[PDB]
């Protein structure tokens, strides 16, 4: 299964297929892997559904548990040390999360958008590349960004990129779904801006997932 | 016994020497408004979704419970479901503990608790305001509730001036009226029209606007 | 003792000063009546299947019982068997938990509880209830029960008005009646027609027919 | 001790004010006999195959012995044998237990025991009845035992119309009798003639049967 | 041994095999594996006689225990909630449940059915598709209610699919046990609608159970 | 060894053969291991001497302790819960139980007779088949029993089944003992009824042990 | 009570008999000036990057609450960020721990404590000042605060000589001057014009200068 | 990944690639694996991203603790013991540090910069060779200095000598990033002086870098 | 406070009971000279390397302390470094003992500590020297400091006749001196000369030549 972020001029886009699978049985077609757990941040985990919601859900806890306490939210950087410190809870008891946030205090704009992943031993990791992705079709994701990325320079563009990569990955993976035309479902995302983490409608990824593949047909 | 009622005098004693709070529903929601110099030392705060807090008295104490709450109803929220939290409930802890404190540690805490909850975004039901005192007795009034300071001369001049169903403005300058008995104040609303986080705090031009 | 008849009145004045409550056995099973402002707080409750409790005076506290009663229940219908639980025992239990808070707390609960049981679907028994006291003393009358408040005035208006296997209808004026000495009422039953939870509480509008 | 008097008073105010109850030896066994209206409550009580238990004051208290009672018992008899079970011993942990109490606690327990041993069914032995009293201190009486209430009454009734060896009917007109000083009575024997449990109940078919 | 739910217009219905196996002796054929937990709640366990009962038995009192202390019964999400701490608690102290039930609370009581499985690492999942099973005849129920499902239009014919799957487990795997015609022994099942969860008739089964073989004849 | 146990119209029978082994060597030629529990039930554990009493004996105690503290005797349910939690208990601390009981509360006095029995993981399970066996030649007993519980209508008649049973056990595996006409040892036998339980004399069982014999001479 | 008087009485006394202490905020930032003879003995320190802290009192005591500051305030940095450290947040913790020592240990704290919190380094915000009392008792003042020693003559001296926005030789001159109703002297205050740790302590031919 | 570390007369110069490999994938091109604990000291890891990070910034909390609440710095010697306890610490519960540092306290301000570094098994261990590497390339990073050390005077020289060690290590070693100029990614520095512990500007660092691959390839 | 007055005498009682002690400074480090009957019985210790401790009073209590105090050093220069042990901070540690004894014990120590520290080998520093009350109060005196038995006709013999800066066997007779206000003697200095245990005991001829 693939998450795939990436950033553009004014925000990230972070978004997510919806297959899962056990072992080569398609055990889901309708898996949410991308949630919002805060007014300027995201996660997606590469893995079961419940591991998706069941983390996204504590941490949106203690995001907002702490602004309750103490009155404002933590800084970016406090974000993701509380996000670290429960991503290595959970490893000392491989779900490794993508976090994509928009940073107000930033200075610039324009590159406030933020993507953080974690590696193999629960260490975070902040990309300076511009995308990132994880998951089984991650490199082919990647890979295609590679290439797709001097093309983005709005979030509408953005969002095309990232579901290009999204089909890229399902593609040359099994684990990773593509576009279902058969049964309407398309991958989750979501945009984050100045004004904050919006869920992306199914209208415009149905609409653009189409596009991907008669450009291909 | 008497040792109970000079414990009992000296919260009263220590709570009717703090600012002024009050809490009443309006049509929008529960309406806070205290009289606070501080800006960054807070009497008004949200405690789960769509409940709030509000305190008069010893600082150190009531931020303390403060505490303790949003403490609690996160864990409920999170080991049940979110609607598990209430109003009623949360009362109910501070009540327990209050009264705990109360009984058996050295000194009473000088403090006096309104918990406020308003419908869940979809529904419709009647705000509900919660008073908890330094015992731990608990006290649940319909329309408004004042704390802390000279509460008499508040509480008469909103019974008369109270509207049910004000609009937002209005019930703010009955309350502003009823503690005269603007940047020395700290108002919030518990607005029932937003989807899920119901507290909204009221600041700077906003609240000027308002006054 | 000295120490020991001080507790005995701080107790036996705080549950002198809450709202009334009565029990009362009746053909369909027991019956609770309890004079109750409050639409959110409560003193009549479910226990387990057969078992009702009512409680009168300080809330935290009999409150807190309530809660250590049905964590008790439920326990032991696990580890043994549902038909375990009985009124007889959990009264035991409070028994045993107001004597010893009675004992080695710093302050004794105010409180007066009420264990009601009614019969287990298919057969037939006598309903039995409970009265513990703030000191764990435990009585078990046959008839009726009256706690909190003034209560010679309405347990002699009951000992008179009182006519055994009565209608739940005409229990309940029985009951209003003696309580003198209906949206401030909190009504419930203990039925022995339900086949499984005998708890069942009047809400109001149902409520009003039997008025 | 002044304090110690106190202790003592409250306690044996509190039993003075309770129901009465006598357990006496009868031929067939140990007989007990209690004015009890409550059906759910009990003052009488198995502990053991040869042992009964009865007990007069607040019942919150005594009946928690009862059960501290059973379940020592019940250990003994697993870790060792079945017959290391005597009134003689658990009376003895009764007194310990009472004696503490009426030391450590803040309030002594108003209680008045009663532990009352039958020979076992194929040997022959008198009955044994104990008294131990909210303090820890334990008597043994060779024929009855009274607790609770008012006691003189009751002890010179007996003492008077007490004939050892009574057949069991005859025993609980006197005992009955004695209390004076019917579904308010609390009835149990300790049969030396069963094989193993002895512990007996009378619910009153029987009783208004004995009763007349 | 196999258990199966699908959701119908106004209902859910869930049904289980009555055998049980010992490697390859059959060492039961009288289990009862779905049991109802609460009024709008019931589980089904592919597992021992005891393991299906000894849990439902848990999850019911807990529910109940809720209810009693609080006044009012959790939300479906609660109910899910607990139910997968309970699981997550047995999985560090593979019985996978499979929970069915009717949330009152939905805004549309025709799609107010919901099945929620777990899967081999104790995290829930929302079933979206309408049908599922688990245990060894899992993927035969499945693959035969994808056929039949476009048949499902009440809670009558909900209970045949239902049914028919498990014929269809029972068919094509050994650990799943047929209607027993000689013995007089159905699968049990257990119908939850507006008015609540109850217990299907064993005349209704061994109604649909002589159907649906009769038709194959 | 085998335990056998099964219901009669008013009761159940239980009984249990004498062997005891250690790998192929005979250590024991009298061994009880059936004993009853209570007044109304009885257990029998494919097992050491030891064992057998030791589990009993608990059992026993277990039982009457509540009764003495409670006024009452549990449940017949609640009877099988204290096992099962005795039974768990001493599985994380493979003697499986078999436990015999009559019903006094059952609305029919015919089949007031119950037979309860635990599986290799220490659940308990109900049978409602009529008989049950536990032990090495568990699977002969099963089977003639099978066929010979058809002439079973009064406690006599279940009792020489029972023992024929276990004659047929002890025929086709060495593990289990047969009757000792040499020695004059039986399998010990106990029945449940309304009346009460109640050990069964050698006699009887000797006179049907030595019936069962010429009977396939 | 009693017990409660006497130990306020105690603790004022012991207060009022140390050496006295002023911070107050110019243009710059906050500046702290307490007369010390003591030169190892410090009642001024840095607790985190932004937030200093001032004490009066027994030294014994403040300095062992200096401590647990800088403890406190380390441990939260590395759990959570930085810059949620605050001025706000440690005068808090400071006074729920005077308030329970003064509750539930032997003797009450005999101290008086000021935490100052200044901007970050890029941003724009008034200094904040809080002085937490023996009893936990937390006050907020904008200007200045006066600590320890006969405070009445330095507030009155402040009152009228203090012009905000002082540049720093000029506040230090206005404090040393309301001090009065060189050596002998610990000076530092809290830069907002330093990249990270705004404390730095005056000593010297640099201090002379100013003085 | 290699970090290298030399003393010049007057400082320390500590230095560190870019690079981290997940096997043979190219993970990250960004890595900064040297940060500055406190005023005079440094720390590189020859790790991941966030093991050099939250070791630096565990590291720096504890000597600043110690600060606030004792009034002074911990001696070199103690900034060395705590930083061996930790190493230590996290041994029990093989990311191995290469602490650089300037002891004001020294007698002689001239070679009062200081090396430590840590064996396999967490014993610490001071550097009197004047260079110093760790990490899969160190055993080529050592090598190029032996023969360059000889040309260190300043701290511009010692700095060269860093980045060309790095730049050997990158050569022979596959783990270790050598400078990207298509990206402009260059080796990180930090310079420790009696003034104290600074960052070198990548300005600087991209110049040297630049001047050897420009000038060894046209 | 009375009771905290009655310990204080109780304690300075005691103290005044006790043989005197005497440690000032020179030229070479510090001294120490306390008058001693006993030869196995010390009243002046080492501490840590360049600190020195000498205590009068009560021996069981002071020695307790003594240990402490070495424990404590010892431990501190493992977990740093061996120059983080101070003299200012073992009279910190001290203070908030005796501090602690005099709040919470059943009897305050009836002792009087000094800590005493030198320069190191390399580095030219002048001599501090502390003193410990009973109480938790910590002086530090630049030149002398007197503890136990009568100490005014002592303090002020020193006064007078005290040189700073005197040869050892100079200040030597000015302490035996002010002490009259020789096998009865014990005598220590803290040789700043040592290079890294400057601690050193003089007895026997040492003493002698000195005289």
């Amino acid at each position: 299964x693939t998450i795939v972020a990436l950033k553009y001029p004014g925000g990230v886009v972070m978004a997510g297929d919806r297959r899962s699978t056990q072992g080569n049985m398609i055990s889901g077609r309708d898996v949410r892997k991308v949630y919002i757990t805060d007014d300027y941040t995201a996660t997606g985990i590469a893995g079961t559904a419940a591991v998706a919601v069941e983390f996204a859900r504590l941490y949106a806890v203690e995001l907002e548990h702490y602004e309750k306490l103490e009155g404002v939210p933590l800084t970016f950087a406090g974000k993701i040390n509380r996000l670290a410190i429960m991503v290595r809870g959970n490893l000392a008891a491989l779900a490794l999360p993508l976090l994509a946030g928009y940073d107000i205090h930033a200075s610039d704009p324009q590159s406030a958008g933020r993507i953080v992943s974690f590696d193999a031993a629960g260490g975070w990791n902040i990309e300076e590349e511009g995308y990132q992705a994880v998951g089984s079709g991650s490199l082919f994701a990647k890979s295609s960004m590679k290439k797709l990325y001097s093309q983005v320079t709005d979030g509408d563009s953005g969002l095309r990129v990232a579901v290009e990569a999204l089909y890229d990955a399902a593609d040359d993976d099994s684990a990773t779904g593509g576009p279902d035309l058969v049964r309407g479902i398309f991958p989750t995302a979501v945009i984050i801006d100045a004004d904050g983490a919006v869920d992306v409608p199914e209208s415009r990824i149905a609409e653009l997932a189409r596009a991907i593949i008669e450009s291909r047909s | 016994e008497q040792a109970m009622r000079e414990r009992s005098e000296l919260a009263r004693k220590g709570i009717a020497r703090a600012k002024s709070v009050v809490a009443l529903a309006y049509a929008g929601g529960v309406l806070f408004v205290a009289e606070n110099p501080s800006r960054s030392l807070q009497k008004i705060s949200e405690l789960y979704d769509r409940v709030g807090f509000a305190a008069a008295g010893k600082f150190n104490e009531f931020d303390n419970l403060r505490r303790g709450g949003i403490q609690f109803a996160d864990t409920r929220g999170y080991a049940y479901d979110r609607r598990d939290v209430t109003g009623r409930q949360l009362a109910n802890v501070y009540a327990q503990t209050l009264g705990t404190i109360f009984t058996e540690q050295a000194k009473p805490y000088e403090v006096e608790l309104c918990v406020a909850e308003v419908a869940h975004y979809g529904e419709t039901k009647r705000p509900e305001l919660y008073r908890i005192t330094y015992d731990g007795s608990i006290a649940d009034e319909p329309h408004f509730v004042v704390m802390g300071g000279t509460t008499e001369p508040i509480a008469n001049a909103l019974k008369e001036s109270y509207a049910e169903n004000a609009s937002l403005t209005d019930a703010l300058r009955i309350a502003v009226a009823a503690l005269r008995a603007v940047a020395s104040l700290e108002v919030a609303v518990l607005d029932a029209n937003r989807p899920r986080r119901a507290f909204r705090r009221i600041t700077g031009s906003a609240l000027q606007a308002l006054l």
